[PDB]
């Protein structure tokens, strides 16, 4: 049984573009599926507007979604009732991208780790002292930061102190929106490190959510590509970091730098700025862009399929494969 | 073009000022792509800002030579550095979306520009200004003129400053982490429209970035900076295959590509010196691996190596990363 | 530096702070200490020196230092027991209406939807009117005394705090440490008295002292015109409700108590410049 | 244009609220849903009331008075306007000069200025020691106008058009007093509000830009700052002619005016009811249609706005 799983997850922002007009649906997210397994890692990747962000948003129950289902070892995760309400909040945890904007600033770190505990559990006051400090020393801060402020930290203590608040109640699945993306390179592998340690110590899963593909290829066990709210590839990390086959991978593996001068074994070119979710293509997303476009682009949208273990959305690799078609 | 030498840009109180950029030299040549590489504390951009004049009253700007287009920069004439800035040297800067004014169309932005430096007649400017969109790539560049900067994307906005900077055609051109801010397939097209500019009118580029990956493509010359000093200087090829100092070394193995699958990376133990905890002797010293007596008794020199390569260290590494 | 440290250390850096600060605490220790600092009753009569110059002018003497009002009324006495009132309503006003500004403001900004909708709806209706013209009407309606001045000031003083109020927790609603506590599984009462109202301090420390600026005022105005504070009772505006014709004969009577609300205000105002420095 | 239909949306209600609560002060405190739109079908035939203090419809009370208002009004803002910006701009680039130190210094003595004793000692020094300028009044004593000239009523206009030579001149000896005293809050206001908005503004990344094409100083203030410095200052404006109201119940009554807040204030004493319920309506939706016409030339001057 798979440890979190979603079903065709969904969500449509209703939109007025004024009293003289209808609404429309922004479609932010649009049929996404996942088996998220213990102790492994899922890599979401994509460009800004692809709908990364409105998952983590879904999985972490900031917002609810607008179809689909999300289990949780085999129990439903999105009923209104009380003692699901607990499971949420206990197994399914969040850090987040910025660390300025993400600890209450008038807060002192103590009071941060320990207002998780006050909320949920039945913890003692010495008790929350206790499991605050030992968080801190898994982490990789001093005792002697217990009544700091927030504002007196660098960045990279600020994600430590992030992590730590997440890892509080004991979860199973913690999601990672964009968590290392404002750091530089030495804190990035810092706290890369500290990550990796965490989940080979506590048996963790991670949502990886990130732009990054070098960093992604360091960290991925799964990986999944967006465009536009859907899928459009989805695989191994050796799979589609070795031999990607939807069109936007390889041109988006291709437009990332590389150090090592081997590594970019061609140069793609897209020619053209992202479609706006508020105005979609009429079939599929990257009809717009692609250096394959053919007939049945225009008139329907894709659907993944199997090929030899990888998924990808794509119907000129279905011909490849194919070729009555 | 472009010859700095002992730049110094200090800011606050002069019994104990916060050293930004700290006794630096270097020199671009015409036609020259050099990279500036550095993490947050680096005082990488203060070095450019310097030259443009950007520095205000709380910083405090002293060279012992900022040579332009064989032009003295220190002692100009404001009217002359007016003269430069804009039509000699220009520069874009690190986001896209404030750095055009909110209250006018990009015509007008585009159309003042030319204005300042040459002729003014309404007519040739605007026609100027469509050459120009149509130069950095715009979808339909008559239409654009009429449109204003909160309706512009990200990569949109940062291509009408390119238009604005190359108006004049400039001889250096400065792109303060352009494409930090834009999307990966968004950036590798602002870095070929740089590098495309760059070919076609034989100007000098000065990319400034943290991402040593993005200057490995784009630089003939790379300078490396940390705490407000440079640290090394050389061609963009070997100087990441045989780094001469500790911070390279240490900036190379803490990335991701250096790397196996799911191995711990390195890193250096401690945060920047800032403008209370100055090391003395070399600034890495607190850091560094290979540390000695020596390296808290002495500033090191900028040495210059045999292959033609320059490391700020006592022991510069050698061919296989060991002193 | 702890942020109480932080926050004393920025503020010594203006001195037109510390200045009014000074005159504050000096202002205060009059109004506490009037009975025994004051030379004589407000409400005594020497009608032997009716409009007596100030000690310094030729005709006056030692015994009045600031001279006489109409009546033969001391008005450096009268000064200080008016101290005593324009601080009184000050804080009586500021008080009241900062509580209930901030709760209504608490509410509105974090709710939303038609709780929101209400609440600034009825504080438009009375911003309708400028405040001294909502305040003068409400004393006409309720009849003109001190009890009734200050229960006026507090219900036109009450919408700028709410105002305000909604701009900062709509600004902190948003940020994700408020998020955070709500997938953490804070409750409503929690969130706005716990984790948002700590960062909305900041924004209204300042309009404290601009409350205390305009209540002051606001007090002056009512009481010149005639309204609020009445003829017998030492309050600086009430003072000056029938003073012109003395401004040929005595310039002392128009100039004095004019001059401490100037001053009184002004300190405040200070203060207002330096909490708002101090907290960047 | 949406923005428009937006801010009228927002003053409806209001609009709604201020006739039911003054239908609740005629109603109550005299001297019932049927009711409420009978008293409307009133006010919309212009039948404000009869005053007690003598037996003048309301509505042919308030007319000439709210011209006498107006002008003063505008002579003030005149005033605030024409020397705020231009002192809130250089302060703002020569900050921490002589002249800075003493713009901010001004600025607080004026804003936190009792507006009523201002007006005594202005009237004290200059007219009553130095003999300056006139004591009281809108015009001179002296001063009467054919009434067979179609006279509009502003009494500035009306002596430049008509009357003999001299009026003109001591038309404005009359005003200047007046405006300046409520003037001054104003001008205090303004002059704080374009200093702190110039400081943010020459710290946007633009001006940074603008600096970087090789621009004049004096264009880099002028065009690019100042220009987006006003957005700020358009909306303090429109409080201001909100405030210019209670500034005049108080000044009025000293210069012995014969504008608006005189007669409310009269009538508050006197607890002559019917002028504070026509009143109150009339100045209540006077301050809505310039909020409006505000909001509204706001909208033209922020192109985020279109
Ligand atoms: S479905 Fe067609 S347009 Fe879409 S990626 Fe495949 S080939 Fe390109
Ligand atoms: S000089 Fe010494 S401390 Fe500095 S980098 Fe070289 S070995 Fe390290």
């Amino acid at each position: 049984q798979p440890l979190l799983q979603a079903i065709d997850l969904k969500k449509h922002y209703p939109v007025k573009k004024g009293m003289f007009a209808p609404e429309r649906l922004v479609k932010a997210l649009d049929g996404v599926s996942f088996n998220l397994e213990r102790g492994k890692t899922l890599a979401v990747v994509g460009e800004s507007g692809c709908g990364k962000s409105t998952l983590g948003r879904l999985l972490t129950m900031i917002e609810m979604p607008t179809g689909g289902e999300l289990y949780y070892q085999g129990q439903d995760l999105l009923k209104h009732d009380p003692q699901a309400q607990k499971l949420r909040r206990q197994k399914i945890q969040i850090v987040f991208q910025n660390p300025y904007g993400s600890l209450n600033p008038r807060k002192k770190v103590g009071q941060i780790l320990e207002e998780p505990l006050l909320i949920n559990t039945s913890l003692s006051k010495e008790q929350r002292r206790e499991k605050a400090l030992s968080m801190m020393a898994k982490v990789g801060l001093k005792t002697e930061h217990y009544d700091r402020y927030p504002h007196m930290f660098s960045g990279g203590q600020r994600q430590r102190i992030a992590i730590a608040r997440g890892l509080m109640l004991d979860p199973d699945v913690v999601i990672a929106d964009e968590p290392v993306s404002a750091l530089d390179v030495s804190v990035r592998a810092q706290v890369l490190n500290l990550m990796m340690d965490l989940q080979q110590e506590l048996g963790l899963s991670y949502v990886f959510i990130s732009h990054d593909l070098s960093v992604v290829e360091h960290i991925a066990d799964e990986v999944m590509v967006m465009y536009l709210g859907r899928c459009v590839e989805k695989g191994t990390k050796d799979q589609i970091f070795n031999n990607p086959r939807h069109p936007y991978t390889q041109a988006l593996l291709s437009a990332t730098p590389r150090l090592n001068p081997d590594d970019r074994r061609e140069r793609i070119k897209l020619s053209g700025e992202l479609p706006s979710p508020l105005n979609p293509p009429p079939g599929c997303a990257f009809n717009a862009r692609c250096r394959r476009r053919f007939g049945p682009c225009t008139q329907l949208q894709p659907q993944l399929k199997d090929y030899g273990g990888q998924l990808v959305a794509c119907f000129a690799v279905d011909q490849d494969e194919n070729p009555q078609r | 073009l472009l010859n700095v030498d002992k730049l110094s840009v200090h800011f606050g109180d002069e019994s104990a000022p916060f050293r930004a950029v700290d006794r630096i030299s270097y020199s671009v040549k015409q036609g020259e792509v050099v990279g500036i590489v550095g993490e947050s504390g680096s005082g990488k951009s203060v070095s450019s800002l310097a030259i443009m004049g950007l520095i205000d009253y709380p910083g405090r700007v002293m060279a012992e030579k900022l040579e332009f287009n064989g032009q003295d920069l220190q002692r100009i004439s404001e009217k002359e550095r007016r003269n430069l800035v804009g039509a000699e040297v220009a520069m874009i800067f690190q986001d896209p979306m404030t750095s055009l004014n909110p209250c006018y169309t990009v015509g007008f932005q585009i159309m003042e520009a030319i204005k300042v430096h040459q002729g003014g007649n309404k007519s040739t400017r605007r026609q100027r200004a469509i050459d120009l969109l149509n130069q950095v790539g715009i979808p339909d560049p008559a239409s654009r003129l009429d449109v204003y900067p909160h309706q512009l994307s990200g990569g949109m906005s940062q291509r009408v400053m390119i238009a604005m900077a190359i108006a004049c055609r400039p001889k250096l051109l400065i792109a303060d982490e352009p494409t930090t801010a834009l999307d990966v397939t968004i950036q590798a097209q602002i870095i070929e429209l740089l590098l495309e500019l760059q070919q076609k009118e034989n100007m000098a580029l000065v990319l400034i970035t943290h991402d040593l990956a993005l200057v490995a493509e784009a630089a003939h010359k790379i300078i490396v900076m940390y705490a407000g000093q440079v640290v090394e200087t050389g061609d963009a090829h070997a100087i990441f295959h045989a780094p001469r100092h500790p911070y390279t070394q240490a900036l190379l193995r803490a990335l991701p590509e250096f790397a196996q699958d799911k191995e711990r990376l390195a890193s250096l133990p401690g945060v920047v010196p800032g403008k209370y905890d100055r090391p003395n002797g070399c600034l890495l010293n607190p850091r560094c691996p290979y540390a000695t007596d020596r390296c808290r008794a002495e500033e090191p020199a900028l040495n210059m190596l045999a292959d033609g390569r320059q490391s700020k260290c006592h022991y510069p590494l050698d061919d296989a990363g060991r002193p | 530096m702890t942020p109480l440290q932080e926050f004393w250390h920025y503020f010594k850096r203006n001195k037109g702070a510390v200045v009014g600060l000074v005159y504050v605490v000096i202002v205060l220790f009059i109004a506490i200490f009037a009975n025994w600092i004051a030379p004589y009753n407000p409400a005594e009569q020497f009608r032997d020196a009716l409009l007596a110059p100030p000690a310094w002018q030729e005709g006056g003497s030692m015994a009045h230092l600031l001279g006489t009002d109409d009546v033969g009324r001391d008005v450096l006495s009268r000064l200080m027991y008016g101290a005593r009132l324009s601080l009184l309503v000050g804080c009586l006003v500021v008080v009241l209406s900062l509580i209930m500004g901030v709760i209504l403001g608490l509410i509105a900004g974090y709710f939303g939807g038609l709780v929101d909708n209400i609440i600034m709806r009825v504080v438009d209706i009375m911003l309708a009117l400028p405040s001294l013209l909502l305040a003068l009407v409400l004393v006409a309606i309720f009849g003109p005394s001190i009890g009734n001045a200050a229960l006026a000031l507090t219900f036109v003083a009450l919408p700028h705090y709410v105002r305000l109020t909604r701009a900062a927790v709509l600004v902190e609603v948003n940020r994700d440490y408020v998020t955070a506590s709500r997938v953490a599984g804070a409750g409503a009462m929690r969130q706005m008295f716990i984790n948002i109202f700590p960062n909305c301090l900041a924004p209204l420390i300042v309009q404290a002292s601009l409350g205390f600026s305009n209540a002051i005022l606001d007090m002056a105005a009512l009481g010149f015109l005639g309204m609020g504070a009445q003829p017998p009772t030492p309050e600086w505006g009430t003072m000056l409700s029938d003073v012109l014709q003395f401004a040929q004969s005595a310039w002392w009577v128009v100039t004095f108590p004019g001059l401490a609300i100037l001053l009184t205000v002004l300190a405040f105002n200070l203060m207002g410049d330096g909490l708002r420095d101090a907290l960047d | 244009l949406q923005f428009i239909l937006r801010r009228l949306g927002l003053v409806i209600p209001t609009f709604i609220g201020i006739t039911l609560l003054t239908f609740a002060f005629v109603h109550m405190i005299p001297g019932m849903w049927q009711q409420y739109l009978h008293y409307i079908w009133g006010v919309m035939h212009g039948d404000l009331g009869i005053s007690m203090k003598s037996r003048i419809p309301v509505w042919e009370e308030f007319v000439p008075r709210f011209q006498a208002t107006l002008e003063l009004g505008v002579c003030a803002m005149i005033f605030a306007t024409a020397v705020g910006i231009p002192v809130g701009v250089l302060a703002a680039v020569k900050r921490g000069s002589i002249f800075d130190h003493t713009a901010v210094g001004l600025a607080l003595t004026g804003y936190s200025m009792p507006i009523f004793w201002w007006g005594m000692m202005l009237i004290m020094l200059v007219s009553v020691h130095w003999n300056l300028t006139p004591v009281s009044g809108r015009v001179s004593d002296m001063v009467f106008l054919d009434d067979s000239n179609p006279l509009t009523g502003f009494m500035l206009i009306d002596t430049a058009i008509w009357g003999e030579d001299g009026n003109f001149i001591d038309a404005v000896a009359h005003m200047i007093l007046p405006a300046i005293v409520l003037g001054t809050i104003p001008l205090a206001v303004i002059v704080r509000m374009t200093r702190s908005s110039m400081l943010e503004v020459l710290g946007e990344d633009y001006i940074r830009t603008a600096r970087a094409k090789g621009l004049t100083r004096m264009r880099v203030i002028i065009v690019h700052a100042l220009r987006n410095a006003m957005l700020p200052v358009v909306t303090v404006i429109g409080l201001q002619v909100g405030t210019l109201l209670a500034g005049a119940i108080l000044t009025e009554t000293i210069f012995s005016w014969p504008g608006l807040g005189r007669w409310l204030i009269d009538a508050l004493q006197r607890r002559d009811y019917p002028v504070v319920q026509g009143g109150v309506l009339l100045v209540a939706t006077m301050i809505i249609l310039v909020n409006l016409l505000v909001d509204l030339l706001y909208g033209v001057v922020n192109p985020r706005i279109r």
